[PDB]
């Protein structure tokens, strides 16, 4: 029912417009006011936040949320720092995208419950939809 | 993808108008009663603390009239200064955040401090105010006078239950020097008072560079405006010259001080020398800081004015203040703002000649006083017309927040998509 | 650092110092001129300010006049051939600049001159058909010259004791003189753009041409429009004269007041709605490059569309489809705020020097600051600080202006910068 | 007529400088100042804008126009960009400058009406300039 | 105490807030504005300035502090012309942060008087740390 | 007796310096201020001044000096037209510094009287100092 995505760049962004469609609750929360604006009419509630602040993430009452969603690419240390600081916060189920293997690596390790490699991930199913 | 602080203010400062007046027509306020425009000009005057008034504040309201004129001014000059430091605070919230993107307390604890800030001052002003008028006046009375005044100076105001404001109480310094470190202080601006109160220890070199301006200002603008006044009105027998060589002093010290905003008077501006109406002006369009209770221009607009003017007649590339570069946008700010208050002034006089016949001075004295929301009379309003009402209160309200509106007009303009090439305008 | 301020002031006190000590001599003068009165004359005929602390017509001898004739035409012509000379060096400069990171002055002072010239002939002409038949072929001569090259020069000096009040009704003279300081008060680089580039069209004009082409005759309609409005029931001033007496003389004071400084009705008995309205018209001026003064009327216009981008809420200052650079309106608003500075003192020391109402002081110290010239009644009765207050004003306001423009334009480049730091402001 | 020319290169201030010189209202647009304020001196409107956001492109209203000429040299991805954006916005009749016989292919699939290539094109008229 | 930092990068802004929580006053200079504010806060005084320029820094005046640290560790050219000119100036003590052995060398034959290998330097102390 | 130097860099301004420090005339111009500001304490007479412009070096009497010094080395196409015109212009000794040897090959087949080659006129010359 209620979900929060962090990062809402072009995967973050895709996540928070299939989920408001399906009739759930989503905060969209991201570092840039104008992906924020993007996302405000396609998300319950959209905050401009630094996720990497701890106690930013202790105000954004995280672990009231059933999945949190970090959804950051290209800074590969804020993701593993922001799935770090959810942990500490409390929420149960944490949903971590990664771009490379070694990061995909560190969030297991760290206690990511789920690692989305968008690349890999298409690549296999692409493949599926040519075989049929 | 505008900034909508502009429509905050407006539509907080309507938001209580309309409310405030038509609450002052009921009978319960006024013995008389109060017509429309009277009570619209008397919401105004309290909710913008201008403290003009077309009916005697102490003999047409009633008791229940003056406390809620008492909640009028506590919420036009503490409820500025409440929502210009929450409208700072968030200007500040979303710079940080954009900061972090490319590469402190929250609202609750600075909303806290602001009321208790305020309460206590009025509080201390309170008790000295009450050690006089008790004895003189009595218990339930003096208590009430005390108070009132005693919030009508920290709001910056200038409402008196008396019938001269202060007039009786020139050669009093009790009375004089409490109402002038009320308005000061009220006038001084919360981020003044903030910074000083958190990194007093570190000295004065490391306040932040607003601090220092308005911490060395408004000292040179009392002690200016005091030895001006005393200078120019020590021979004039209609206002200073009955009085001793103190009390010649403590009237020039506190029209000095009441001309920022708050908007008592020991003597009487009626009888001031041209030359001294000249200067009240210029101390009245200067001025309290920036997020206290009153205000004109404020004096950091002015300051950096000053001090580019004085950059650009050197002909310095970078306006310095305290060792920090005041950079352009700034600088553009302070100017744009005296230019288009002179336009909305220059405007609002040939407006007042046009509905009520009088002098220039007059109406020039009373167009700034209202505009800068001094509210000090030169007669003016004791005489002012039906229509002379109207621009009255319309000055009156853009007066409040024009600088502070268009300040944040400047800080956040609507972007677009299409620009035209530059090219260049002959000045000069 | 830039050399044009010292050039623009240099090159007044060199023609007002040796014009003062000329004027003390009693050639020029049939009772001769004190000292403060020499001083006063010659940085009233130098800025062609046209305050006069002695008449005109009487006070100077025939030797006299062509003096003035001569120290106006030099405020005047001169001013305006500075400023052109000294925009072309910058021009110059700047495009020299633009090679490096990636026509001649001679003919261009020529052109100068000789539109003056021709002006000024035409003016001459026009005049001269009017007061040759009733003054004589030798006098009528005379005063049409005068009173022509007082016009383009946008001075005010007048030969009559009063200042063309005997032809408020008169439309040749009125419009003769009107055209004269119109055209002189426009801008040298209003006229050239216009001269050169007209079948192009209005539209491929330089922007500043443009502004003040719309601006100017919209100065002009809105003073005469005011002034009619406001002076229309006064009797002292217009309430006598005729319906198309009273629109002659309204459109006569719009265009006198932006520097030319000659009143067909006295001012003295004006409403003070009016004064207020023709205060705010001096301010404004003449054209940049021009031989009037105030703060010019590109100024008055970038600073208005400016304060409308503000409330606006606009990013771009845009004029007639063209971005103002932020340095423009930079420029603009500070020559405003420091000139509105300057009046504020030189008013308050005119108040304690002399004693007199708020508004007779501000009018005369809009009018001196201004180069106006026009008089409310206090300058007959300045005292000596009060004459030397108003030449102090009269120097600064001729010449700080264009001054200040060039000051922003090249401050000194520095080693050392402080970092930014935000202050309130509002 | 009414003409708008992207770019201001050396090819689109030509084509600027000789349809303004027959009369014809051109609207310049480019994202390099400097060029718009040299075209602005000869050209009936000079914009600075980016013609590849779609946004702006509306905001130009380059449907109203007549012929659009997009003269963006350089910036190959910027051409393609440009015509799709031009031919989404409907314009009737869209002339495109390719630098390369690729370019060409690409931008005649996306619905470039007239293809210019500026050395190839010049090439053959001097060639048959030298013949006669 | 008069000390003057060059260079505010995370050694130089680590000695000024040492420097000057230890009571001394401490000069900051910087080519980079940004670095310069937040030195700014804490600093008695920052300047922002070219510190490979004789004029400026003769305009600094550098001759009147005790001791000048040039702490400019990626442009190791801007380092040696710091310190060149610092050395000319008259400055008694020049302190030099090198990031290389043949810096440090250079430096030495430049005429600077201490020299900061700081990852050498540390790795030498946390040796010693963990021994003892 | 009387020179003229055009292009005030390294190599220009020490030919100025020598020049006017022999006594002689010495007409400094280069397109820069900066530089024409440096050599304007030592030579005669500095003018900022395009050589490239045709109608400028008409102006300036360069035909009445009797040697004229082009010493543009970055811009081989503004040193190869300053030498042009100011053969047209009827200066009989033209002496041009050229950096690359295609740039001495083309100012040779123009007409420069003098084609100087700083690096490999050293070259030679400090050869012979350590020879001897
Ligand atoms: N600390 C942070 N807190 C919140 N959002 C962040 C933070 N760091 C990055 N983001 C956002 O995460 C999103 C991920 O975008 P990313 O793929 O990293 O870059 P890009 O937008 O260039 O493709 C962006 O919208 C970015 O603003
Ligand atoms: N996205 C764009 N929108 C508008 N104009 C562009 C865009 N990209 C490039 N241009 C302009 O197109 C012009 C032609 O490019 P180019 O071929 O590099 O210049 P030139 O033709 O002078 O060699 C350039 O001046 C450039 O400013
Ligand atoms: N010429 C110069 N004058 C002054 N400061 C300089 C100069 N050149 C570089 N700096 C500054 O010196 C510092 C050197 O630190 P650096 O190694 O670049 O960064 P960091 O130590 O943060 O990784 C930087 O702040 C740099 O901007
Ligand atoms: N068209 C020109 N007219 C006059 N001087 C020029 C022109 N083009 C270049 N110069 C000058 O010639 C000088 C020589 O340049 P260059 O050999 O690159 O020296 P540097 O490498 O020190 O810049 C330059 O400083 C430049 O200012
Ligand atoms: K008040
Ligand atoms: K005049
Ligand atoms: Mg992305
Ligand atoms: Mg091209
Ligand atoms: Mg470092
Ligand atoms: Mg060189």
């Amino acid at each position: 029912k209620q979900f929060a995505v962090i990062g809402l760049g072009r995967f973050g962004l895709a996540v928070c417009k299939e989920l408001q469609d399906s009739g759930s609750q989503v905060l969209a929360v991201d570092i840039n006011e104008d992906r924020v604006k993007e996302a405000a009419g396609f998300v319950s509630q959209a905050i401009v936040a630094n996720c990497t602040h701890e106690e930013t993430v202790a105000e954004l009452k995280l672990d009231d949320y059933d999945m949190v969603m970090i959804a950051i690419g290209a800074d590969v240390n804020a993701s593993i720092l922001a799935t770090l600081i959810a942990k500490e916060a409390g929420v149960k189920s944490v949903w971590v995208k990664a771009n490379d293997r070694f990061q995909a690596r560190v969030l297991q390790k760290i206690g990511a419950d789920h690692i989305i490699m968008p690349e890999r991930d298409m690549g296999i199913r692409v493949a599926r939809k040519m075989l049929d | 993808a505008k900034g909508g602080e502009p429509r905050i203010i407006l539509l907080s400062f309507l938001g209580v108008l309309l409310p405030s007046a038509v609450l002052l027509t009921l009978p319960v306020f006024s013995v008389s009663g109060l017509s429309i425009t009277d009570a619209l000009f008397t919401a105004t005057s309290a909710i913008s603390v201008t403290g003009l008034g077309v009916v005697d504040t102490g003999q047409h309201f009633t008791l229940a009239g003056k406390i809620l004129l008492m909640c009028l001014m506590q919420i036009g000059g503490l409820g500025q200064m409440t929502l210009s430091a929450v409208l700072l605070y968030m200007f500040g919230v979303r710079l940080s955040l954009r900061q972090q993107a490319l590469a402190q307390v929250n609202l609750r604890r600075l909303v806290k401090k602001i009321v208790t800030f305020a309460l206590v001052a009025e509080a201390i002003g309170f008790v000295f105010l009450s050690y006089r008028w008790v004895p003189e006046m009595g218990w339930q009375t003096g208590m009430f006078y005390a108070l009132f005044h005693s919030i009508s100076a920290f709001n910056n105001a200038g409402f008196a239950l008396f019938s001269d404001s202060m007039m009786s109480f020139v050669n009093d310094p009790l009375v004089s020097f409490t109402l002038a470190g009320l308005f000061i202080f009220g006038g001084l601006g919360f981020t003044v008072i903030g910074d000083v109160w958190r990194h007093w220890r570190k000295g004065f070199h490391f306040l932040h560079i607003h601090t220092k301006i308005m911490l060395i200002a408004t000292p040179l603008l009392l002690l200016v405006g005091t030895v001006l006044f005393w200078l120019l009105e020590r021979h004039n027998p209609n206002t200073m010259g009955s009085l001793t060589t103190g009390g010649q002093w403590l009237a020039a010290f506190f029209q000095s001080a009441s001309a920022r905003t708050a908007g008592f008077n020991s003597v009487d501006l009626t009888q001031f020398t041209q030359p001294a109406l000249l200067i009240m002006i210029v101390l009245m369009l200067i001025g309290a800081g920036s997020t206290s209770t009153g205000g004109g221009i404020k004096v950091s607009t002015f300051a950096v004015a000053f001090m580019a003017t004085w950059t650009f007649l050197r002909q310095k590339k970078h306006v310095v203040m305290f060792k920090r570069t005041v950079n352009w946008p700034t600088v553009t700010k302070s100017l744009a703002i005296i230019v288009v208050s002179g336009a909305i002034l220059t405007t609002a006089m040939f407006l007042l000649m046009l509905t009520e016949k009088a002098s220039f001075d007059k109406v020039m004295f009373e167009t700034i006083s209202a505009f800068a929301t001094v509210g000090l009379t030169a007669g003016l309003t004791a005489e002012l017309s039906e229509p002379g009402k109207y621009i009255m209160i319309v000055v009156m309200i853009i007066g409040r927040i024009g600088p502070l509106t268009l300040a944040y007009m400047l800080a956040r303009p609507e972007p677009t998509l299409i620009k035209y090439p530059e090219d260049t305008v002959l000045t000069g």
